């Protein structure tokens, strides 16, 4: 009765949409075609929050998907689950954009964002009560980064109160994929810290550091990585989805988690991991959930919170669970570790949960945590822009198409205050 | 809707040609009458169930396009789209430029347009030509005005056959390439680089191949050019179009040369004796013996590389191998440009062609960069211009040809500013 | 099967699930994954 | 029963790459067969020149 | 509801962590694949000190043993038990040590023991209420000493108030395997002093000597030698393993044999195993047991007592037994004599007894007799180490990893003072 | 995780490079195809199923892998690795070291970087080299040389072909013998040695093989070096990896040059009789009709024992077998380390080819002792390159390919230095 509008943006936007609808469906009981055939009718009385219902239970899923370059946006209608989308809402673009962001936001990106509006009022006009947005995208090219920005710009116009989460991939700090990655990357941000109510960090590395180590998968393509991100994605959004004992939702989730409006990066992590050789072996009880999550190992966001401290931490617990176990050992993890806590808020851990588990285990759980962390993120892409910007590298393929060189420095003062900002609160 | 024009411009361009689409023609199950019982960015179909690529050659000279039209490729190719001459360029960029090509420019740009016709969303052209004689630099130069006021953001990518220092064919050579180099600054997008003395250093000692022809060479050439235009049509976990390498590569619109140098180039006999993953393959094409180069990096630094993968390679296994060559005090970065890479991984596995000298190897690189090392081949090049120059060695019949002495004096600053950019560049900056 | 891809990093299932049940003395038969 | 899907997708994997081993040692075997061949018909020409 | 985190450094570690744990495992009946195969009740009394439960219920021994050459993990998974220890606890590096206390102390010993010590602390928050830890290391190699060193300094201070026991291995005085040792084993015993709350001699010359005289075992192992090992240190971590009549747990030996708090250097012993020629002319009874009790010829350490003091003396037992003549076969030795029995010490007795019995026997005893002797051995290392510390042997190798000359000299310097601390007493 | 490259250099370096390659070729399952991860720290896994030898040679003469690209092992032996040229040296450091050495040290040095960026678990490299030859000693040291700033601390052993008190085969091989002991002192980590005059004496005496070859002996060097470094593959109740070698083995950073035994060399004949007991057959490491390079510890002083062991070995029958070794008085231990030994215990025991004569033993013995007699030896070479450098022998080849005349007399004074850090015991 109220539910969320999933939109996508960029190849990687693409490919991660297409595992992320990959998963949501038979864990409601869909098939490849789009019938519900599944067993209770507990996953039946709120499946419209993320699907869309027509003609003899044919069902749709209400995903708006936007790519700059069809040779990938094809790829995704080949499929196993590509028949389910409906073919109006493939917005293709003829030319690719080059992975500078400002033809992703100035030149070759306004010419579809026409188009990419008129399928979203339609469809938002369609919708009965609805509450958010979701968006996925990669800071890294002009298809992905270029595009989100232009369409969260200009959707602070029509929606402003609907509560928007964009779910980004942060450059890795080793290797970046990109030699001209950091201009979009620090472009990207200016237009994150006023429009999007919240964001999230997945390092491309760190979750290759949980194949190396904790899952340790012999030969994980992206079709694996996909995966373990998608999990995530559907944990956030879950209480609305089924009853529980101590719900909480979107809205819930965010006043009640950040404590300032342009302080909102967050660093996420899913709990039960467990390799084909620990899995005979495992433990399985609650405070083998708090092990995972708090481990800063087993964190999809590169930096460890040992450098810095958190300020609010949040907690959703899917599953069938005793409500004092949860209670008693949040704070025997406070305690042991109270000096990566702060001290102007007297708790921080968020708690919620929800009684229908993922499918087939007994309980799972997922960690947000905004942390000052990542100012040890933040630090590194700034000392990574100005390296490119003093000497004046790859400036003529961003100057002579769009904005002037004033629009890098007006990005850095909007990057430098942040990590100022982190710092001031780190020990207040 | 990514349909891609090729253009192949002298013999050097026109026999890479015939090895060309021998490779593309494979790779896609079509027999060479041209019949087949997401190739549409490369072919064109006919009403007739035909395919027909989407090619345009042009040659000042018939010996040499003679044997296309009555080779076994005769009924594949358009009985039109290949162009011809009858007064042959004879090695002089102003007999290319000033006397011939402008005779035949009025029917080869007549069918491009016609040929982008039957496409609706273009992206990439690709011109074909070698820096050594005439019809490699006065026609290719002539063409590149004419498809910019036509065009213009229209990305055309090229490939180039640089002279090399040791050996060389012609003597009037130094001049056509600093000749062509003015205008061939303004008016090109890119500039990829192989010269043959470093695919003739590599063939005699990687392969057991002695004394080779151009048929063997272009088959390298073939397979580079594929390995490049790959991403468009195959699907990969991290494909890369071809109008993507403008922006990557080219810091500034002065220097736009970039390198190649394709890694897993082993004897048919010798693909059994190592094992070839990624990690042993991403080093390789930084040994000073294995690039295409005849300038050696170790005397520069590594402006940025793309790098682009074919076949069963995995992405865990790839970031794992690129970390650390950087790590190392051999491979060279300095601060102004410390990221530098961008991969690409695609699934399609490089096919073998009957003679080839390569093997089925599942997993092939080709690297794409430029260095800082570049400065010190001109520096031959600007010198060795001025041997000539200096008692107007090989003017004389250029004068009669139809320029004047005006423009050589002009050919010395242009050029000359060059070199000076270059250590602009590799001079820390504090 | 009913499954997305079997064998995926995070959890999957495979057993029917029609058929894992228990009920009371007291209760019908009730299903174990959805319990509430 | 988890435990004994991601068991049998390992090893449905290690056999695709069992078949890529068979198929890279069936292309280098064709090769070098028409190499030998190559190698004769020059050694008969050189009989041939001799005569 | 104490439970135990464990603690086995080495290869050497893991040889002893393979035989150690056969004993255990076996005596609360769990199969090689982990689910309960036992026959009794008090088989399944408190078997979470040792154990997690897994999902399915499955027991798995809550563990830590270091290594870091990667070649010795795979040597202890062949045997019957590589499926019940979970091998993510069992750590190893890239680069091994390789008979270097620096290595894998400094090199990337601190570099590992970042990651010991996030799993050593992630199982203990799952732990209700812990124990403690417990241990036995071989000395003469390079990780064992060098990181179990580490795993031990790093966990004074920040559990400190836990107790963590060990028994280390000191090795032979005429046959001597690895002879750079004093490097190795005097270095550490600087280190662990300050450390420990106890530590003993298992000398492989004393077991040697076991299977030349006395079980006429004609070509032992160290296997057999290792299972003595587990015979003996069972009996002391009896009573949270047994139910018993007067039981002493891991605690209440924390706390009544040490008199000065840096002096735990004792020398264990076994007074009763014998051959299985001997098998048939043997009772279960206590005064033929105790003719093979306090021998020169029977003990776990190669330090005789003769020229020793008897301080602290403990005995451990076995057994639903007749307590009165527990008590009067004990006071017929010592009102025997007086170079041994020292006057000055009014009396000391240490008694526990337990209920069920070793798997396989009925009755039993376990001792320990305490000496001046334990300097002894000390007191030989003085004049072996200071014969390669005066002429430079391996140094050359030991200052390229970040340390100072003296620190061997200080070393040494805390060696000759807690040998003349047992002298004070002597 | 314990991948080894063993680089044997010289032509003695191929021809023992290619016997103890047929010893480990028989002891595992090596068809000459290659086709059939204990084997993992000598092999390479391909991707076609192949296990090629991480192992380049080198040698200059190009007439001795002008073989191996064919014979039997024509297909198991990669000669991409094996590295020859097309001009010899001809007992010359100078044209080794720089002037025909100048042009494949980027070949070698580019293969082994190759290689060892294929692998991950490194730990360093083994090395055989002839004292005596043109390219076995001069390419060599620019091999080590280069690499101690290649890589580094990457470990580099040397067991040394070394020349005969009396009988030799170049006539003026002692000045590349200090030509290179110069180097090896300076860069080799670890350098024993075992000369051919020595095996002559021992399987004419003792084997009934009358009229032997370098092939025979490249056998006894395999046998010696299988039970040296056997148990990277072969698991041991008390084992050793690579790096216990250079951290127990030697004392001084300019003392690495001492010897050591090798007993039981039992024919067939002789075996179906002797009972061989590591008790009783273990001190036939000390008899003096027995050693390995010709000299006598019984003069000198015992300075350690790495002992070495396979088969039905027994901890309580070493144990006592090293006590009744200890007590007879031969065995002198001056104070600076009364203890001494090292032991070294291995399951499997050693494999038979066929070739030998030494038959199947159910159980082995071993010696490393580093000795304190070789100051005789290098005394005795001392006095007879001063006799050859009072006129200036061959001098005029080695300065005009490239050099200068200083370079002999700063390699010599090192070596009196050398032999005063030997004598200060
Ligand atoms: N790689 C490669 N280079 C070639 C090939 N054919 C010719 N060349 C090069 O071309 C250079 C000479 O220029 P050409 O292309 O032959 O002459 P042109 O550019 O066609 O000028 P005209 O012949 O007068 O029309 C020589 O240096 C060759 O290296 C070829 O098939 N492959
Ligand atoms: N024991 C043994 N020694 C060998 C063998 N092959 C060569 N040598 C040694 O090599 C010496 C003569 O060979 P060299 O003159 O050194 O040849 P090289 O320097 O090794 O290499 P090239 O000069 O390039 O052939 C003799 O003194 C032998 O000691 C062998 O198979 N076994
Ligand atoms: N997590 C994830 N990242 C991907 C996937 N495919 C590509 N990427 C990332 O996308 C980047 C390059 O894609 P690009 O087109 O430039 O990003 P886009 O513009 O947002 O589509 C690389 O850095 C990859 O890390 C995927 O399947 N999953
Ligand atoms: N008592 C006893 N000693 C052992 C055992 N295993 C090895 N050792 C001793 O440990 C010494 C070698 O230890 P080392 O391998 O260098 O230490 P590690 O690397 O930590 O295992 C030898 O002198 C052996 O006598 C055992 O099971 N029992
Ligand atoms: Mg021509
Ligand atoms: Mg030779």
């Amino acid at each position: 009765m109220r539910e969320i509008v999933h939109l996508q943006a960029g190849q990687c936007g693409n490919q991660i949409g297409a595992k992320f609808w990959e998963v949501i469906s038979d864990e409601h009981g869909i098939d490849p075609t789009g019938t519900y055939h599944g067993d209770s009718d507990l996953q039946l009385e709120r499946i419209n929050v993320y699907y869309n219902e027509a003609t003899g239970g044919k069902y749709v899923p209400r995903a708006v998907l936007v790519d700059l370059e069809p040779g990938t946006m094809d790829s995704v209608r080949s499929g196993p689950f590509g028949q389910i989308f409906r073919p109006d809402n493939f917005v293709f673009g003829q030319s690719g954009a080059g992975n500078n962001w400002a033809k992703g936001h100035y030149t070759e990106g306004a010419e579809l964002v026409d188009s990419v509006l008129d399928v979203v009022r339609k469809e938002a006009e369609s919708c009965d009560c609805l509450q958010g947005f979701q968006l996925t995208h990669s800071l890294g090219g002009g298809t992905g980064s270029g595009m989100g920005t232009l369409l969260i710009s200009k959707i602070r116009e029509e929606y402003p109160d609907r509560i928007m989460n964009t779910f980004s991939v942060v450059p890795s700090p080793k290797v970046s994929d990109t030699v001209v990655e950091p201009y979009n990357a620090t472009l990207s941000v200016h237009q994150l810290v006023e429009n999007t109510d919240e964001t999230y960090c997945i390092d491309n590395e760190a979750l290759y550091d949980i194949c190396f180590r904790t899952l340790k998968l012999t030969t994980p393509t992206y079709g694996d990585l996909n995966h373990l991100v998608s999990a995530t994605m559907s944990g956030v959004t879950t209480c609305l989805r089924f009853p529980g004992q101590l719900n909480a939702d979107l809205r819930k989730l965010a006043v009640n988690m950040v404590p300032f409006p342009r302080l909102h990066f967050f660093m996420p992590g899913f709990a039960p991991l467990t390799s084909r050789g620990s899995q005979q072996y495992r433990a399985l009880t609650v405070p083998e959930l708090t092990q995972q999550m708090f481990d800063a190992k087993n964190m999809m966001a590169a930096c460890d919170p040992r450098h810095g401290r958190y300020l609010t931490v949040a907690a959703v617990f899917r599953g069938r669970m005793s409500m004092k176990e949860v209670d008693e050992q949040m704070l025997n993890v406070q305690n042991k570790n109270s000096s990566y806590f702060v001290e102007w808020i007297p708790n921080n851990v968020k708690t919620a949960v929800c009684d229908i588990p993922p499918r087939g285990l007994k309980m799972s759980a997922t960690f947000i945590g905004n942390s000052t962390a990542i100012q040890e993120l933040f630090k590194r892409i700034s000392e990574q822009f100005t390296a490119m910007f003093r000497r004046k590298a790859f400036l003529h393929w961003y100057t002579g198409e769009g904005m002037d060189e004033m629009e890098f420095t007006e990005a850095e003062s909007n990057m430098n205050d942040l990590v100022s900002e982190y710092q001031q609160y780190q020990d207040a | 809707m990514r349909e891609c024009i090729s253009v192949h411009v002298g013999q050097a361009g026109v026999q890479i040609g015939n090895a060309c689409w021998e490779l593309y023609c494979l790779e896609h199950g079509i027999q060479p009458d041209g019949q087949m019982p997401s190739f549409n960015t490369f072919f064109s179909e006919t009403g007739a169930g035909k395919h027909v690529p989407r090619a345009v050659f042009v040659d000042l000279e018939p010996t040499v396009i003679d044997e296309v039209r009555t080779g076994t490729y005769r009924q594949l190719f358009h009985p039109e789209q290949l162009i011809t001459g009858k007064e042959d360029a004879a090695n002089n960029y102003a007999r290319g430029h000033y006397t011939i090509g402008k005779e035949l420019i009025d029917l080869v740009l007549d069918r491009i347009r016609k040929l982008a016709d039957q496409c609706t969303g273009l992206q990439g052209f690709l011109i074909f030509h070698s820096f050594g004689g005439g019809t490699g630099s006065g026609f290719t130069s002539l063409l590149m005005e004419r498809l910019s006021v036509d065009y213009g953001k229209k990305s055309k990518l090229e490939f180039s056959i640089y002279p090399a220092p040791q050996v060389s064919t012609a003597v009037v050579e130094p001049y056509n390439s600093i000749l062509t180099t003015h205008t061939t600054l303004e008016h090109s997008d890119c500039a990829f680089m192989v010269d043959n003395e470093a695919i003739y250093d590599i063939c005699r000692r990687n392969l057991d191949i002695e004394r080779p022809t151009y048929t063997n060479l272009n088959r390298l050439i073939g397979q580079i050019v594929s390995s490049i235009t790959a991403s468009l049509r195959f699907d990969g976990a991290l494909n890369v179009d071809l109008t993507e390498f403008q922006t990557n590569l080219v810091p500034y619109p002065r220097i736009h040369f970039p390198l190649a140098t394709y890694a897993p180039v082993i004897s048919a006999e010798k693909a059994y004796h190592e094992q070839l993953s990624v990690a042993e393959i991403t080093n390789a094409c930084f040994e000073p013996a294995n690039q295409m180069v005849k300038c050696d990096p170790r005397h520069g630094k590594y402006m940025a590389c793309c790098l682009l993968y074919r076949g069963d390679v995995v992405p865990k296994d790839v970031n794992a191998a690129i970390a650390t060559i950087k790590t190392k005090r051999t491979i060279q970065f300095v601060d102004w440009c410390p990221t530098g890479f961008k991969v690409g991984i695609n699934y399609q596995p490089p096919t073998v062609v009957p003679g080839g000298d390569l093997a089925k190897v599942q997993r092939a690189v080709c690297m794409l960069s430029n260095t800082t090392a570049i400065a010190e081949a001109w520096a031959r090049l600007d010198h060795k211009f001025d041997l000539m120059y200096a008692k107007r060695a090989f003017v004389h019949w250029y004068v009669g040809e139809g320029m004047e002495e005006g423009e050589f004096s002009e050919a010395r600053e242009d050029m000359a500013a060059l070199e000076k950019d270059y250590e602009e560049v590799g001079m820390d900056s504090v | 099967p009913p499954c997305v891809n079997p064998g995926n990093p995070v959890f999957s299932c495979m057993l029917d699930p029609k058929t894992l049940h228990t009920t009371t003395s007291l209760s019908k038969p009730k299903m174990i994954m959805y319990k509430t | 029963e988890d435990r004994l899907a991601k068991e049998r997708r390992e090893a449905k994997e290690e056999r695709r790459q069992k078949e890529l081993v068979e198929n890279t040692r069936l292309g280098l075997n064709a090769q070098v067969t028409s190499i030998q061949a190559q190698r004769q018909a020059a050694q008969r020409l050189k009989e041939e020149e001799a005569l």
